[PDB]
């Protein structure tokens, strides 16, 4: 029947997430911090999808890594048909629940995955940093301080709830990012910054003995 | 597939 | 035909002549050649007049169609680079005779200073954009008169009236030294036509002001 | 058998939609007044089809996005190909009718939505304002007064029906309108009016300090 | 077995057309003569098909809406490919019933729909005017007095076999329908008229003021 | 379904 | 060939000649070159005999086509641009030849003023349309001949049937000076054909009422 | 999910 | 029920991996060192990918293969479009777990291999091996010291994880590779070296009477 | 046009003049043609303008998008090769007249020897590609001149500062004997722009700098 | 099956 | 139950080779030896792939004559390509095996054929001629002594292992194949020669009397 | 450009000069036209220098490719049929001058006879092949004069040494009488590049022996 | 449908 | 079928 199909579907889709790694994206002083705990060295949950749009995933890892790379080609698509500023954190949103909501529908296994959308203001100017956090089936949130994704969601939710504070510069953040995802140490540790303070380019990553000294 |  | 544009201090103005030629023959007196394309833009097309109107048309609706698909308009440099693509799709034809040379004039409400938020863009034939700096720009047969007129006149340029009448100087000067430029009819009361954008969005110029403007030149130069 | 399929399929749509915000488009006399329930703020429930003619919708936002993408877009073409005035609201109601009627023939999930196209008089004329109710299934009604979709629609419709006036202000028709969507807040609603008295495009969207004022 | 399926989708077809509106479309002097209780003033179930060729339906509304501008397509077709005078009502019937028992066969939802085509001799010729009702198994009859489709037809329909009138006026003639069609005020009430004595299109819409005189 |  | 169009007070009036020629060859001496496309507009194309017939009959079907679809007919713009698209269309076929050129007359009932209803429209070879303002056009191989006798005969015009003398007279004196342009044949009893169009909707001229205009501007000229 |  | 069927596939490929010959790929101090227990003379279960990116698999002869020659082609096929040096281990191995989860999700029979991607330094220069392992289902996983595929695993990695010793020799790495494997002989042993001292193409097969003179 | 690019101890620097004309005509002064493609290579594009903006804007395109999906930037190697594909797709066009022709100069990070990791990079019109180890080269139609000088000049090059003095003499060069290349610019202050590459990436030269080179050579050349 |  | 389908589906091909007439192919001093117990005389289950590559085959006709139909389209391209030399038995054996993989997944009727692929040196060489077995499912068999195809495979194995003796005599080899077949008349018995000696193709029929005074 | 190759006892030795021109400007100095195109074959190609690089890329990719497919290498004629269908396939793009035409030296590890495995195949315009029997072969511009001094230098060739000195001294030749091959460049240092192929592979000759051996024939000319 |  |  339709109504057990859609529930199963459903079902399985949760525990793909439940499955998955838990990443905590944060919007601080500088702009927005992913922070990640992946055992892997080389294959990275974070990634840059435009000059001030940043992405962050939960879930298997091929479907998201296509995710990814689909969103990066409409991203340059977009930028190159018409402008580098007309492409906005809000679109790729979009355009995720649209193929999220299309693959939960149409395809035989739904994608389990969770995605972070994450955007900051261009250079020069002022403007909150926006995060999206859109679901397996394409529900899309605005999130304006933090987004949880991956394991056990609700102890690190909580743990944000009340130590994170708004205007947190990096160690600040990068502190309570990890003490918050205990519930780690420097290695098997992803983290990138979103730094609106970046002339075109915000997305930078923070590895080896800087990170550490950050840590 | 992996999770992580 | 002849459409100039020129930067004024708070804004840009565009102002177009009224005659379209089928050789030496006069075959229309009052073309449109100034459109308003969106409320902080207008578009000046010259060349052959079915490729303008058509060319005006397909960008306004272009530009309308993003704004309302996104909920948020182009960007300039976004609008420049959907023209720029127009004009290069057009190349192929324009070869055959359906040639069309746009100029973009604009108000950019995301700059840093509205007292210098206005834009002028020229085109190519092969499709580069120009962004113009010196403040003043001219297409069309009468182009090169048009500018020769506005590179003496526009220390005089001030405000939107100074500026409005410049165009319409160097629009009288370019008629006056070409045949395909129609100058002001004075019989017939057909003057040329001008867009003026500011801070409060692209308006069409009333032909009272106008036809005043030209009426002055008139006297001035008899 | 396909008639408890069928039933089941009206009977998912109806709860699809039961379990969504409202949205209530209300004729004035400046034209036609859009509210609707949006706790987000990138996302828009309402939007613009053409020169006069307006988008609401309740539902899944994936679904009636890509409804108001692809009525966009037909409109664009419709008035490209012929006129601007050739685009009229009953032309795109009747093909929002025919889509849904496919989507819920041939679709094996139906598109479980709610439409509303409303279209007002051309600059310098006068003419009653149009409203059309487009369903799940494709069936498509006239009303002339208000249209109220999504939610508990009995509460709220029934206190529109008591408490709207034609004829109303703007200011009026929006204390109408968000008395009635109590049946909330300043912000968390989505204002938006086809406004007859514009010269070209009616549609203008009263966000933030101008609705601030306003109520 | 596939006979019960062919049971179940014929009943599954009456039923929805006798959960409609009822269409009266008579031939008298003047023409043929349609009426139709359509309550809305936008959604128009009498149409054109060509000059002396006229269109009257009765079910569901995007069903018939697709056929009627098939149908009128086809006719434009063939009256542009051999000559004006070569589109008959007959072919254009026929055409009706050859696309509607495909799509009852071929197609998994049967089509809903009772169609009409009524046809009228040209300017300078005597001709009895012709209706030919095609039904939703695609079969075709030759109708010579009046057909009536649609809601309850057995009562409607012994009305008019009881006051039949040959060579009836217009006005007596739309009074025999509307009193049948009661068996109704003036709204909600849709009329057209195929008129033998125009000289190249025959269909004409009577709106308003005069429906009311000739009532 | 639109039967009217 | 030759067909003029010219608005009057509450309507619009439009004749035309009736010879076909293959080079300097006579083969036609009863061509219909006006047509009635809707009951609100009349269309007449100059040009090859063949693409002309076409180009009506095409044009007259995909206006009563959307009126049928849509319940309701096209705007005056929408017809103007359905025409525009079938001239810009026959380039590449006119170029090897088929070249049609039409003239549209048509009576606007959505405009405000009922008296200044009509309209003329005139496209050029590309596909460029231009609505007239001065009150008349011709198109054909005696256009010129035909607008410049309107030049000096339009201030006559007052009303429908003064109209169409005018227009006869335009047609006789574009026959008077070219030869692929048929005048009155006093004696078949052939005379140019008219479409008047006013509010009550778009009708053809009786051949009678021609055939007494034209032999009073015959006996004006002896 | 989303419904809104 | 899917997670009937899905756990039945992974059962399948489970056992159709088992029920193959075991293969060893370990680092030593001059690259990389596969040995397999192949008895064929003919079919070989290591093969070269790229310059420095070797191959190995255990499971079905015909869908390793495949996966092998798809690898060669898109490595060819990369270096040629942009460089050789921008060909990497680690794009290689994404790609295979991307192929094998959409086989995993779409194909018929799910494919019962398992792969392994060795990539070592360029010539004059200094970096570890790196071995990445893919399994049936898209799973991929880094291993810094060693990878065993096929057959029964647990005996044959006991005994190396206890008997390894990092940047031992090539004489010393057969010794031990042979030694957990056998938990064997001069012939029916297949083996191979990515050698980092290579100036170009590192790998080399050991077949004949140097095999016999290091085994 | 002209670009020119040199190497000197520790890093690279392309320079390039701001003149555009239409056959004798010059339609642009402050055009600028050498972009920083990413944060060690910039490239420079004679030829059209249109073409050359064009190209600037998908090779950078190209360059960013491969780094993003890939996670690691193309070796030197690879850009080469992508920029000689994009040559050699443009050369039907190029035939036709749309006609670029680029030089790269690049600074290569994964080089041994810090001190020589800058590189240049030349391309003819069939696609290939050279890697420069003179030193420096130019491209455009006052690239003789500007090698020539270049030649003479190349000795006094030791750090970043005497090479840019010799790119701006040889830009100078080749436009004091080519008409198609704009020299500095004094009365309006319009000079060549420069970029200039070392181990800390890709820096556009600061106006004032490059203003005071060209008055420094101006006033020895007098 | 072959597995080897 | 997918398990019990796929095992069906390997008995049925098992079952389908078991009811078919044996092939003996085994490896002389002169070459290869095909000895078939064919009872027609137009049907031919032993024949030429290329220059050195011959071909025998067991099970039903049509399926084997497809097979080796391809299999000299694949050699003559391949050998047209680049060389008659770069054609060898092992890429045939390869191909055939993938290919009967391909037809035993995906195609819903299996291929119940088990084939023999026979290679011998080019002219002047030495070399050990090589004999792949390919059966049913796609499995590559090296075997170095002989191949049994069709019947009961045991009594004629058996046989052949009791009375193989490498490097026989032409003579001797075809009194072993009769004689381990039997476990017949001159008529009824196909046999054919990869003979070592022939310059470019070594395949060669013995029939009419020259095997007849040949046994 | 010239390219010679030519057989000794128990290998092969190929050799090319290192001149790029444009007409009858030189572009290019240090090009180098020969290839190790696998272990035992090296292939040097004549003509346009970008269909030259990119020939000798796509050879050896495709050499490669079968390689790692089947784990065994092509038969040399399995080598020699693809080189010749890549120069049939480019039979168009050769006719409007991009030309290519190739040299082809290798080591058949086949053959029976050790001291005589050193094979060379010239190639024509239309793809066809032929295994030189002489000795020698030569391609290129230069490649009449080379061939001529081959043939009277070709009787002191006995080994890898001599084989190498007579390569060379044919390239001084061809550059001797041709001003598009380039000779031994004895003040920035540049000599021909050369590849010898033997039982144990094909390997680069270091720069100092062609510079020892170019310096004695240059002084034995002189 | 119509068997007649 | 045949297994001939």
């Amino acid at each position: 029947s339709p109504e057990q199909a859609m529930r199963e579907r459903s079902e399985l889709a949760r525990k793909g997430i439940a499955r998955a790694k838990s990443v905590v994206a944060l919007a601080y002083a500088g702009g927005v911090l992913f922070v990640a705990e992946n055992p892997s060295r080389s294959l990275q949950k974070i990634s840059e999808l435009y000059d001030r749009v940043g992405f962050a995933a939960a879930g298997k890892f091929n479907e998201f890594d296509n995710l990814r790379r689909g969103g990066i080609q409409f991203a340059d698509t977009r930028g190159y048909a018409y402008d580098r500023r007309d492409v906005t954190g809000r679109q790729l949103a979009n355009v995720y629940a649209q193929t999220l909501g299309t693959i939960f529908t149409e395809q035989a296994k739904p994608y389990e995955v969770e995605l972070c959308v994450a955007e900051v203001a261009h250079y020069g100017e002022t403007k909150r940093p926006e995060l999206y956090r859109i679901t397996y089936d394409g529900s899309i949130a605005d999130e304006p301080h933090f987004v949880v994704m991956g394991g056990t969601t609700e102890p690190i939710a909580n743990a944000l709830k009340e130590s994170y504070a708004e205007n947190a510069s990096l160690t600040d953040a990068l502190r309570i990012a990890v003490a918050a995802l205990r519930a780690l140490g420097v290695a098997s540790l992803e983290v990138a910054v979103l730094d609106a303070n970046r002339p075109r380019r915000a997305f930078r990553r923070i590895t080896g003995s800087a990170l550490q000294a950050l840590l | 597939g992996q999770y992580l | 035909t002849t459409i100039v544009a020129l930067k004024y201090p708070g804004g840009v103005v565009m102002a177009g002549d009224r005659r379209s030629t089928q050789g030496n023959m006069i075959s229309g007196r009052d073309v449109r050649k100034v459109y308003i394309t969106d409320d902080y833009t207008a578009t000046g097309i010259a060349g052959t007049a079915a490729v303008a109107v058509e060319f005006a048309r397909l960008y306004a609706v272009e530009l309308e169609h993003y704004e309302k698909l996104e909920g948020v308009p182009l960007t300039f440099a976004g609008k420049i680079n959907r023209l720029a693509i127009m004009v290069r799709g057009n190349l192929a034809a324009a070869m055959q005779g359906l040639l069309a040379l746009p100029l973009l004039a604009g108000y950019d409400i995301h700059a840093s200073d509205p007292q210098s938020a206005g834009r002028i863009v020229s085109f190519d034939a092969a499709g580069g954009w120009n962004i113009e700096e010196e403040g003043y720009q001219a297409v069309g047969s009468g182009s090169l008169f048009a500018k020769s007129s506005m590179k003496k006149l526009y220390s005089q340029v001030t405000d939107g009236d100074s500026g409005l009448r410049v165009a319409v100087e160097a629009l009288y000067d370019a008629a006056d030294d070409d045949s395909a430029t129609g100058g002001p009819d004075l019989v017939r009361g057909i003057f040329p036509t001008a867009v003026i954008i500011d801070a409060d969005g692209a308006v069409d110029v009333p032909e009272s002001r106008i036809a005043e403007l030209a009426r002055a030149i008139i006297e001035s130069r008899s």
